[PDB]
């Protein structure tokens, strides 16, 4: 990929790369190289079906813009879940994995911006067969819902536990993430999990079209703005950073696309689109099922009953009075 | 720098005969010797590093040789115990860069011949 | 092995003889073949075409590199190629010694300088030793501020001693408003001392606003990383005088010092890998040929980059991959404008170049000494003078620093620094109010020999000769009044009496 | 420590004739061959680095193929001035020395 990108771009005189996710999900270092490449005078990349959080890190890939937020965002979306039933204790369980302690370290930011805290944090590395330990000194907490959006190996054998043991029934509910439902651990699933969905996350031709129009307005604002010199024409000879790099990102952080094909197709500070639409699928009978449909502020239920986890059709209880206490104290006279 | 081997002969029968190479800084540069068969074959004796350690020896005379170097007076100090049967000649050698490591070496001494 | 020596600047064969050609490289069953390759150029097509010629054909598997450019881009091309080589790589100098970001657990790469935690740790230390627990906190957008924030706190909190933490600023100088709301909680700014976190573009702006608003006042002592204050040598007008920075140590640890001590990491590591397992994992047969399994060959070989000692000193690395105990230097640039280094951190051992705290006063007019030079003598109960609580670093609070002299017969020659110790009472209570009513200060240090003063032939000693030669401005102490003392100094309103008193037995 | 051995240590030629040493190393030197000659009071000279490596007041018209632990020098018309004995000496730990090989001329 460098090689390509700079015996025929580079000399081309490229003003922004764009680039697609790896076609075996094993290592994710395809776009690695040409953010590389990109930034090395700070020109930004165009992610466009990119979703790790390891890009999302703008201290180094400050070259770097995606269409879509990572895994890390929805974080949020599991924010306002907070608004949808009130359940004042949720637990945190993470694998060893930078799209792990970003969405946890993200989703605390969110629960610490409303005067919360959550119940635990569980920190277990990814790839292990025996969760039996953690899972045990998690479920004889108060916490009723879990969540974790990592690997799909963890997220089966999570499954198979819970299954084995009695915590699939009218009670024990979750959330789920995005790719950990389709798999292995989407035939260890129970019967009315609810998870989170892409509009159009598949069709990359919307996703293309809109980034070739932001694109377009960025390089017309930029020619029409100030004086230019040129990027480098070649691989060769030239040392220092481009000056063209600050106007170009400012340009990016500023940009309008009003004019989106799926929407409203603007960005943040990080390009991470606003007012985000995602579908909700409940396992209606092992079917994703609509049943909510978020809009960016809210989530509105659909009109098709939610089929949750045990076989229940009213809201789950999610925290439970603790009636056993326990109590310790000193042996002193004349109290004990 | 150039090299002068002083200290050849081995004119008592099992004895053990010193043979030296001065340099005329030759601190930091390490240094070997060959020695030539009555065949003429050119064979190794001793190694030593540029710091004096890692003396080693060939299969051949391991085990029968004391070596050791001073960069005081930038020479070798070599006993021969085993090389009766020789008329033996050796020449010293400078490998070039220094350092403890061994390289492809040009400047050559003169020149002593062993004799019995 | 095949080591590869990148050269990017005025470096000569001098490194190679200091770095090589002094230490004994024994003990590998491969002697290390090293090669030093020179180019002006940081252009990833030449350097990644030279060092993939370098490992296909030549198996080249220890990389060693350093340059004076402040591209700071480049220390994480070496991850790169740390990524697509599986070989071991070390920072040393320019490019090559700045913070790294996305530590890589498939790459080995380790730098030379301070962790983003060491200078934190380094710069709460410097904190500490100053003694003034007030301070505020500037902090741009710029990410991985977050981090650097927590662990500041972490640690402030992990010591329980009454600290004062003002304010944490984000700023945005993306926006031109950005500034202006800026301006509200610049209008909070009271502390003397500032933690500031930025590059150097957006330091040269901070300077603008801080030298606009005039935050180059007396006792206005900002500390910066070396990322914020780039290089040494290049001096934005910007920068206000007495400006102190931290940054590592270029003057006194050469370059080819430092090449010498990471090869001979490099071979410590060599062997103990060789000792752990005996075999020599072979590199990449092509740059297109990535090694997937192969990942455990080179994973142990990292599991001995971490720990290494080297002549006796702990000079090991951490897990992020930073050595745990560099040789930091703290460098103030004062009115001329020259970068002078005046404080020292090495083997957990913090040393100031000066034991008072030095005198950065700003090139305003006035100057008046509102830190008046006081000294006096030990009578108990007016002076109380005990040992600072190494534990605490200070004592409690009614306790002031005050200073033991320098006198030692035994070298003077050697000039032994003042010793700071807790002291207490009734007179120094009189001061901290006076001090507290007038809005003054006073440094406080003990007599030379030991006296209250006395005419030797006409030249005065003790406090007396002190303030006779202006060096104790103002006097304190149990002190009487006399004619003599009187024809030289002027005897202020006393504030308890005595005089020829007579006492009996009560029997 | 890794020896090496050499073959055929004789040679039979004159002051025309293409003249071939094959050198059998040991461990894979990737490229560690070193070519070196000796007088009985001339004094020795440096000769051939790696493959076809010129030199400096050397002539050319030595030839080296092969690699790794098989290589072949070949010498094609010889001087009857330089009339000596070839070594093929590589360095894999410390030095890696052999029989040699000899040369005579009618
Ligand atoms: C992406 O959506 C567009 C718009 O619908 C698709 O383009 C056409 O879609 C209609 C209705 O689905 C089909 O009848 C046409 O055959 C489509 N033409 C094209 C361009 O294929 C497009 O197919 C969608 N792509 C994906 C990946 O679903
Ligand atoms: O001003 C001073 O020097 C001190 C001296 N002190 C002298 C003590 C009495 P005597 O001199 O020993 O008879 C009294 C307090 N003031
Ligand atoms: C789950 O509950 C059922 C019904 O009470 C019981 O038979 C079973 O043993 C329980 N399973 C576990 C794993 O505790
Ligand atoms: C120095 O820089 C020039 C200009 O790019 C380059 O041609 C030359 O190769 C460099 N020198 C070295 C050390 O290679
Ligand atoms: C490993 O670290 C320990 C710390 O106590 C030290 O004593 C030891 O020497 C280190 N080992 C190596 C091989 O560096
Ligand atoms: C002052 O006089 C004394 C004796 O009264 C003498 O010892 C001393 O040295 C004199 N001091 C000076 C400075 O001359």
């Amino acid at each position: 990929m460098a090689l390509s990108v700079c015996e025929d771009l580079i000399s081309s005189q490229v003003y922004a790369i764009l680039v697609s996710h790896p076609p075996t999900p094993n290592d994710h270092f395809t776009p690695t190289p040409v953010s590389y490449t990109a930034g090395f005078y700070r020109i930004p990349v165009l992610g466009l079906t990119t979703r790790m959080s390891i890009y999302s890190d703008k201290s180094i890939h400050l070259s770097f813009l995606r269409t879509v937020p990572p895994y890390s965002h929805q974080s949020s979306v599991w924010f306002e879940m907070m608004r949808v039933y009130n359940w004042n204790h949720i637990i945190l369980l993470v694998s060893d994995d930078h799209e792990g302690r970003a969405a946890q370290k993200r989703l605390e930011t969110l629960l610490e911006e409303r005067e919360s805290k959550a119940e635990k944090v569980l920190q277990f590395d990814p790839g292990t067969k025996n969760v039996t330990a953690l899972l045990m000194e998690a479920r004889e907490l108060e916490a009723r819902v879990i969540i974790l959006s990592a690997s799909e190996d963890d997220a089966a054998t999570v499954y198979r536990a819970a299954a084995m043991l009695n915590m699939t029934g009218s009670g024990y509910v979750w959330l789920v993430g995005e790719r950990e439902i389709s798999g292995n651990a989407l035939r260890y699933a129970p019967d009315g999990i609810i998870g989170l969905q892409l509009i159009n996350g598949k069709n990359e031709s919307a996703h293309i079209s809109d980034a070739v129009g932001v694109v377009a307005q960025a390089v017309h604002e930029l020619l029409e703005k100030e004086n230019i010199t040129d990027p480098p024409r070649g691989c060769v000879g030239n040392t220092n950073i481009w000056k063209t790099g600050p106007l170009f990102k400012r340009v990016l952080m500023s940009s309008k696309y009003a004019d989106g094909v799926t929407g409203r197709v603007e960005f943040n500070e990080d390009g991470d689109r606003k007012f985000a639409n995602y579908s909700i699928m409940n396992l209606q009978n092992r079917k994703l099922v609509q049943v909510g449909i978020y809009n960016g502020t809210h989530v509105i239920p659909n009109d098709r009953k939610i089929i949750w986890p045990g076989g229940e059709t009213e809201k789950p209880r999610g925290y439970q009075m603790s009636t056993r206490l326990k109590i310790v104290t000193i042996h002193q006279e004349p109290f004990v | 720098v150039k090299l002068q081997e002083s200290g050849g002969g081995l004119v008592q029968p099992g004895g053990s005969l010193k043979l030296s190479c001065a340099a005329s800084t030759f601190s930091s540069y390490t240094m070997s010797w060959v020695r030539q068969t009555p065949e003429k074959r050119l064979e190794w004796v001793a190694y030593i590093s540029n710091g004096g350690g890692g003396t080693y020896y060939p299969d051949t005379v391991k085990g029968r040789f004391t070596i050791s170097r001073d960069n005081a007076k930038n020479t070798l100090y070599l006993q021969m115990n085993s090389l009766k049967e020789d008329t033996a000649m050796y020449y010293c050698a400078r490998p070039s860069r220094g350092g403890s490591s061994y390289w492809y070496f040009d400047v050559w001494g003169a020149g002593t011949t062993v004799t019995v | 092995i095949g080591i590869a020596v990148i050269l990017v600047g005025t470096s000569d064969e001098v490194a190679i003889k200091d770095a090589h050609e002094k230490d004994d490289f024994h003990h590998l069953s491969v002697v290390p073949r090293v090669e030093l390759v020179a180019m002006n150029e940081t252009d990833p097509k030449s350097i990644i075409t030279r060092i993939c010629d370098l490992m296909s054909d030549r198996k080249i598997q220890g990389v060693v590199f350093a340059d004076d450019t402040d591209q700071e881009a480049i220390a994480q091309i070496l991850d790169f190629i740390s990524a697509q080589t599986l070989t071991p790589i070390l920072g040393i100098h320019g490019g090559s010694s700045m913070i790294m970001a996305d530590k890589d657990e498939s790459s080995m790469f380790f730098q030379f300088g301070p962790s983003i935690e060491q200078q934190a740790s380094v710069m709460l230390n410097i904190m500490e030793e100053y003694d003034w627990y007030i301070f505020s906190i500037v902090t741009t957008y710029f990410p991985g501020y977050q981090d650097f924030v927590n662990k500041i706190r972490s640690t402030i909190e992990n010591s329980f001693v009454g600290w004062e933490l003002e304010e944490v600023l984000l700023l945005d100088m993306s926006l031109d408003d950005g500034d202006s709301k800026i301006q509200n909680q610049l209008k909070k700014l009271q502390s003397p001392i500032i933690l500031l976190y930025c590059t150097k573009e957006e330091a040269t702006y901070i300077f603008e606003v801080a030298n606009s608003v005039g935050l180059t006042g007396y006792g206005y002592t900002w500390i910066v990383p070396s990322l914020v204050a780039g290089d040494t040598d290049t001096v934005p007008s910007e920068f206000p005088t007495g400006l102190i920075s931290v940054s590592y140590d270029e003057w006194d640890y050469g370059l080819p010092a430092r090449v010498r001590d990471g090869i001979a990491i490099i071979t410590t590591a060599a062997s103990d890998m060789l000792s752990e397992h005996s075999f020599i994992p072979e590199p990449k047969s092509s740059c297109y040929n990535t090694h997937e399994k192969r990942i455990y060959q080179s994973n142990m070989l990292n599991r001995y980059l971490i720990n290494v000692t080297f002549e006796g000193r702990n000079l090991s690395f951490s897990e992020d991959g930073y050595q745990m105990h560099p040789k930091l230097v703290i460098i103030l640039l004062n009115k001329e404008r020259k970068w002078e280094r005046v404080g020292k951190w090495k083997d957990k051992s913090l040393q100031m170049k000066y034991y008072v705290w030095p005198r950065m006063c700003p090139e305003t007019e006035e100057q008046e000494d509102d830190h008046l030079s006081i000294v006096t003598l030990e009578e108990a109960p007016f002076v109380i003078v005990e040992s600072v609580d190494p534990l605490s670093g200070t004592c409690m609070r009614n306790t002031v620093p005050c200073q033991k002299r320098i006198i030692s017969e035994n070298k003077t020659d050697e000039e032994p620094g003042y010793i700071k110790k807790c002291c207490k009472g009734f007179c120094i209570d009189i001061l901290k109010k006076i001090s507290k009513s007038v809005k003054f200060t006073y440094d406080l240090y003990l007599v030379t020999n030991g006296k209250h003063g006395k005419k030797i032939n006409g030249t005065w000693n003790g406090m007396i000769g002190e303030v006779v030669m202006k060096r104790a401005y103002m006097a304190v102490g149990s002190l009487t009044i006399n004619e003599e003392r009187s024809e030289v100094v002027d005897f202020s309103v006393p504030f308890i009496e005595t005089g020829i008193s007579v006492m009996v037995s009560r029997s | 420590d890794i020896q090496m051995t050499q073959s055929p240590s004789s040679l039979s030629a004159s002051l025309g004739g293409k003249v071939t040493i094959t050198c059998k190393a040991s461990q894979d030197i990737n490229k560690y061959i070193a070519w070196y000659q000796h007088k009985p009071g001339k004094g020795p000279r440096l000769l051939i680095h790696y493959t076809s490596s010129l030199q400096p007041g050397i002539p050319s018209r030595f030839s080296g193929s092969g690699s790794g632990r098989d290589y072949s020098f070949s010498i094609s018309n010889l001087e009857p001035e330089d009339i000596a004995t070839y070594y093929c000496l590589q360095y894999d730990n410390l030095y890696t020395f052999g029989g040699g090989t000899k040369l005579e001329i009618k």
